[PDB]
């Protein structure tokens, strides 16, 4: 990175750390949350690279950065998943019609059951790529799944413990 | 599916009760502001007859009464015009 | 009604005070200053696709499809 | 010999949903709406489904759209009258078949709350009750009384439109009783996880859910309580909060939880 | 309608697939960007705009008050409307 | 009773003092066009007929009769309110596509929310950018009167 | 083989309280202020 700044092993592990938390913190399934933070967490995370890239060997910064890394790897992976299943039910809405009614209702899925089929895959893929991230996988993609299987019924492995 | 008590209509018809009568005095008040500025910059003034009053208009702003084209816009209303206007 | 000066500075102040006062009330304090949030995230927010049709790809791709890129 | 239009949809036929009108004697009913869906049952359309339980009000299966408002059949009264009495669903629900609604978001948010007692310290050996006082203990007083009806949920204007995002009256109601509940140790924890823009702050007041509780809780008050308390006590340092217990429900199962 | 069954999700954060999340963070940076644009307009009124009544005034501050520090004699009655 | 409208004294002058024919610029042009129409429930405010009357006339630029600087002075304060105009429809037609493209994958509710509110802040915005442009802001008091000056009065007899 | 029913919008048939008309009265506060002006500046600029 292009910088002048300069800064102590101590203040590289602090912005790291807070950076850290202020990521595994935030509500990813709130959608505007993700894409007004991620931007910040950009900048921040260029930053905070340049300044602990000594430290990376460091083993009190380098675990952090590493940790760092997976939760931002998650963070864009589960949010993936959902921005498709957020598609799916805005097309199963506007399938619906106006005031419910069907009178201007758009097309509806036709390869609902085969789309639902994908996204569990993907869930299942997220679980294992990222193991000690389950909890946000579950606020996400794993919520995200429950709201499908309302419309179609479809089988997860996690459908009992969703109440379905 | 339709009902009178529905939040739809009872929320409809609360939002007229509500807005209507401050609209119309908050667009009447406009009006009123407009008026005032009108009366002052050009009242209108009632003349009996028409053709005596644009003998005396002609007369007093030395204007030639051939080239003034008159004419009817409303019952009530007439207009001289120049007839030479490019 | 000649008076050698005139004091403007304590009525010139409260105007300013008062004019500065309810446009930063207005601007600042109200929770209805946020009501062009409400409004988008309970109605707007999380309602996208991008595999249904819209006019605005519609025109633009058309367009395009006319001119040969 | 009231008239009851009853909304009905099968699951299998997959057919628009149908209002099918039935007349009833109630010189020969209960006077309860759940008696007269149980006699049309019993005598003129066995296939209409319904939950039903109690009886009495208490378990909170029952909960249903009767004449617009949302009720609990079984402590709604029949109003006889020229108008027939219109029975549907709860509303803005997935109907699973006539009157039975589909309420698996509403359990599955509730778990998300963790509504289960949480302390620093485990129970010493040889330790009796945690000392609670009658004050502390009526502060828990109408919010302990929910039976899960879903009424409030499905009369939330807010909740109709952004299901998925916001908790629900009684979800929310549900939160304030454990960050009010003396005993519990992680009062920061929760009111951190709950200060979100959609969970939380999506409530503009309809005050639907106060009116319809069959109850007789006030979700509405409790929420408002809930906002002015997190807008006091909020720190900086909440969000890292948040991602510390976050990580320590690591290896929770796979289920809604606090992260 | 019908939607692709053969899409490859994002991975990790640098081997990402375009998404409407993405899209929705171009918005908010063309979005902001106008709001800065839009500054120029609030901004070149009150730098540009004069509030005098004729081209008098400065004529009088040239010939009879260059300084900003002639006195003028108070005729309340003039500004007063009585 | 019966009213009659008549040519207002400015116009008198002008008439008297026109020495030929003005070219009418193309932004001219287009501001008038572009001018929305005026009902005259009541006569008080000049409209794009008017207007046009004003601009058309041609004055010498060199004349130091002080009647004939009056017209000239209104003229450029009648001239810069028209070129004004051109601003509208560029702010509306932006004020809406920009809005429209942005929110073209999101559902019908938020375009009818949206779209209303941009497009009049947009016309409200090009309409600053054009009197700001063209000069309004800094006329004088006695710019901004000669120019907003009636061109036809209610007759007043005696 | 089984699927589930959408049921339509609430708010045509939903009962009303006043405390959700009234609500609704103050969300909408802003959106008549706007009118309002659009109005004068149409009236201003299209009669008298
Ligand atoms: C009539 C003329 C106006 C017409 C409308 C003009 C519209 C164009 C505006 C252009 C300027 C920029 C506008 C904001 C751009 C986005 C900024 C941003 O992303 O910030 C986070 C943004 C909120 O920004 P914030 O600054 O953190 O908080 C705002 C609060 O005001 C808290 O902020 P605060 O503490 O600084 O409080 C100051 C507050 C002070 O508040 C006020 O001035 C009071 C009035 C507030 C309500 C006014 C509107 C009422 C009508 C209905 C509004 C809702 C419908 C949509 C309206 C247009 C929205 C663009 O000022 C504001 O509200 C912020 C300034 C910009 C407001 C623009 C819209 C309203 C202009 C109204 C002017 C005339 C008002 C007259 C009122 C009547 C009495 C005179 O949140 C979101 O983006 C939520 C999105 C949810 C849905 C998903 C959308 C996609 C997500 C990806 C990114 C999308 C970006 C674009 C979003 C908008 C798309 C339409
Ligand atoms: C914030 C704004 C504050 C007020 C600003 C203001 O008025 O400044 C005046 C101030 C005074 O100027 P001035 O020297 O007196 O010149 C007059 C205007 O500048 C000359 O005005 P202009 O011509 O430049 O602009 C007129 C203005 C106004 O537009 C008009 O004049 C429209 C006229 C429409 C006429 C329609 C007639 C329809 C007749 C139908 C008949 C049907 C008959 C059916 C019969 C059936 C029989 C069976 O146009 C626009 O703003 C653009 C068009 C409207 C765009 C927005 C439309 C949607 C608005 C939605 C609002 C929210 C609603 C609720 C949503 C939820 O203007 C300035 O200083 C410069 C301009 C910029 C001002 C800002
Ligand atoms: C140190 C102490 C500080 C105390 C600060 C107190 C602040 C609060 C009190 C208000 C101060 C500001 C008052 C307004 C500005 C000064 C007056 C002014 O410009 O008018 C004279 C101008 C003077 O113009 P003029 O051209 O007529 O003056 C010539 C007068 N003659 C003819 C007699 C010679 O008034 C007008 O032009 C007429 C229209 C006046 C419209 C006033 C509208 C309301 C203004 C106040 C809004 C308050 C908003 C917030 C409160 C809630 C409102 C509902
Ligand atoms: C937000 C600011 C918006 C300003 C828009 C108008 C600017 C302008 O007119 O500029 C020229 C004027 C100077 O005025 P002027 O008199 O030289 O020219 C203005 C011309 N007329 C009068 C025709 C309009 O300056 C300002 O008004 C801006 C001053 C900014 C001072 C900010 C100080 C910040 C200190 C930070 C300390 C941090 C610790
Ligand atoms: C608080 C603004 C923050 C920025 C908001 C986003 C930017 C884009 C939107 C515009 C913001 C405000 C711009 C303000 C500057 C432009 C004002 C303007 O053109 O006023 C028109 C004009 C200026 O008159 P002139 O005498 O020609 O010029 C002044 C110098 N002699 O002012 C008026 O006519 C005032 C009308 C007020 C009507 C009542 C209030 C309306 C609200
Ligand atoms: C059934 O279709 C509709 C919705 O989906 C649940 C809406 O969100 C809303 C609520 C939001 C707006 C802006 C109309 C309504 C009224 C609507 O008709
Ligand atoms: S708050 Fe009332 S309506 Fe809601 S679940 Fe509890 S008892 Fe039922
Ligand atoms: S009706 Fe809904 S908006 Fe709040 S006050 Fe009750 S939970
Ligand atoms: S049957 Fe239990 S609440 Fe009615
Ligand atoms: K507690």
């Amino acid at each position: 990175m292009l910088t002048v700044d300069k800064f102590t092993r101590a203040e590289a592990l602090q912005r790291a750390s807070n950076l850290y938390y202020q990521v595994l913190g935030t509500n990813w399934e709130d959608g505007l949350n993700l894409v007004l933070d991620v931007p910040f967490w950009e900048s921040e995370l260029e930053k905070v690279d340049h300044m602990c890239e000594p430290y990376l060997c460091d083993d009190e910064i380098g675990p952090i950065i590493r940790n760092l890394h997976e939760t931002v790897n998650c963070m864009y992976a589960c949010e993936d998943v959902r921005d498709h299943i957020n598609e799916l039910l805005e097309l199963s809405s506007r399938a619906e019609g106006v005031m419910g009614s069907g009178a201007a209702a758009s097309e509806e899925v036709e390869n609902m059951p085969e789309q639902c089929g994908m996204v569990t895959k993907a869930y299942e893929d997220l679980l294992a790529r990222y193991p000690e991230h389950h909890p946000k996988i579950e606020q996400t993609v794993g919520h995200g799944l429950a709201v499908l299987r309302q419309l179609e019924k479809f089988n997860f492995k996690s459908s009992h413990r969703y109440f379905f | 599916m339709l009902r009178y008590d529905s939040l739809l209509w009872q929320c409809t018809l609360a939002a007229g009760i509500w807005f209507i009568p401050q609209d119309v005095a908050a667009i009447s008040a406009f009006l009123l502001y407009g008026r005032s500025k009108s009366r002052t910059i050009n009242q209108p003034v009632y003349v009996d007859n028409i053709d005596t009053a644009a003998n005396e208009y002609f007369k007093r702003k030395g204007l030639d009464p051939t080239k003034m084209i008159m004419m009817r816009k409303s019952s009530k209303i007439t207009e001289i015009r120049y007839g030479e206007m490019y | 009604n000649k008076p050698v000066v005139v004091n403007t500075s304590g009525v010139v102040n409260t105007a300013v005070l008062g004019i500065s006062g309810a446009w930063l009330y207005f601007y600042c304090v109200p929770l209805r200053r946020k009501e062009w949030y409400d409004i988008m995230m309970d109605y707007v927010h999380h309602k996208r696709t991008q595999y249904a049709s819209n006019f605005p790809d519609k025109a633009v791709r058309t367009a395009l499809r006319f001119a040969k890129v | 010999m009231q008239t009851f239009r009853v909304y009905r949809y099968d699951p299998l036929l997959q057919d628009k949903p149908h209002m099918q009108e039935f007349n009833i004697d109630l010189a020969q009913c209960g006077p309860m709406i759940l008696d007269a869906l149980i006699k049309i049952k019993a005598t003129q359309d066995s296939t209409l489904a319904f939950r039903r339980s109690c009886r009495e009000g208490i378990c909170g299966s029952c909960a249903m759209n009767i004449n617009g408002k949302n009720g609990l059949a079984c402590l709604q009264y029949i109003e006889p009258g020229a108008a027939p009495i219109d029975i549907q669903p709860l509303p803005h629900t997935y109907v699973l078949k006539d009157l039975v609604p589909d309420l698996s978001n509403f359990y599955n948010q509730y778990k998300s709350i963790e509504p289960f007692l949480k302390r620093r310290r485990a129970k010493q050996p040889g330790e009796k009750e945690y000392y609670q006082s009658i004050e502390d203990r009526e502060k828990l007083d109408g919010m302990y009384e929910c039976n899960l009806c879903a009424c409030c949920m499905t009369s939330c204007p807010s909740y109709w439109w952004n299901p998925e995002y916001y908790l629900g009256p009684a979800v929310l109601l549900q939160a304030y009783r454990w960050i009010a509940d003396s005993r519990d140790e992680f009062t920061t924890e929760r009111m951190a996880w709950i200060n979100d823009s959609m969970r939380l702050y999506r409530c503009h007041g309809i005050m639907n859910c106060t009116s319809c509780c069959p109850k007789g809780l006030d979700p509405a008050k409790a929420i408002a309580k809930m906002k002015a308390a997190i807008a006091a006590a909020y720190e900086p340092g909440w969000t890292k909060i948040v991602a510390q217990e976050s990580i320590a429900n690591k290896k929770r199962e796979s289920g809604m939880m606090y992260a | 309608a019908r939607v692709p069954e053969d899409i490859e999700f994002t991975k990790n954060r640098y081997t990402r697939r375009y998404n409407l999340a993405t899209e929705d963070r171009v918005k908010l940076l063309n979005w902001n960007a106008f709001c800065i644009a839009v500054t120029a307009l609030p901004i070149a009124y009150v730098y540009y705009s004069w509030y005098e009544s004729s081209e008098d005034t400065d004529m009088i501050y040239r010939t009879m008050d260059p300084m900003r520090e002639a006195k003028a004699d108070y005729y309340l009655p003039l500004l007063r409307g009585h | 009773a019966n009213l009659l409208l008549v040519p207002s004294d400015i116009t008198i002058i002008e008439e008297k003092n026109k020495i030929a024919k003005r070219r009418i610029r193309l932004l001219e042009k287009t501001g008038l066009a572009l001018m929305f129409p005026v009902f005259h429930w009541r006569y008080s405010k000049l409209d794009k007929h008017d207007m046009y009357n004003i601009l058309r006339r041609k004055f010498d630029p060199s004349a130091s009769d002080p009647a004939i600087d009056i017209c000239r002075r209104r003229q450029e304060s009648v001239r810069r309110r028209v070129i004004a105009q051109n601003g509208l429809l560029p702010g509306l037609l932006l004020g809406v596509s920009l809005p429209w493209w942005s929110l073209r994958r999101y559902n019908y509710q938020s375009k009818l929310i949206v779209l209303p509110f941009c497009a009049y802040f947009g016309a409200i915005c090009g309409r600053i950018a054009g009197h700001g442009l063209s000069w309004r802001w800094v006329e004088t008091d006695r710019q901004r009167m000669l120019g907003n000056l009636p061109a036809k009065v209610y007759y007043r007899p005696k | 083989s089984y699927k589930s029913a959408h049921q339509e919008t609430p708010l045509t048939y939903y009962r009303a309280t006043q405390h959700a008309t009234s609500s609704i009265n103050h969300r909408l506060a802003y959106i008549n202020a706007v009118f309002v002006i659009w109005v004068c500046d149409s009236l201003n600029d299209v009669d008298q």
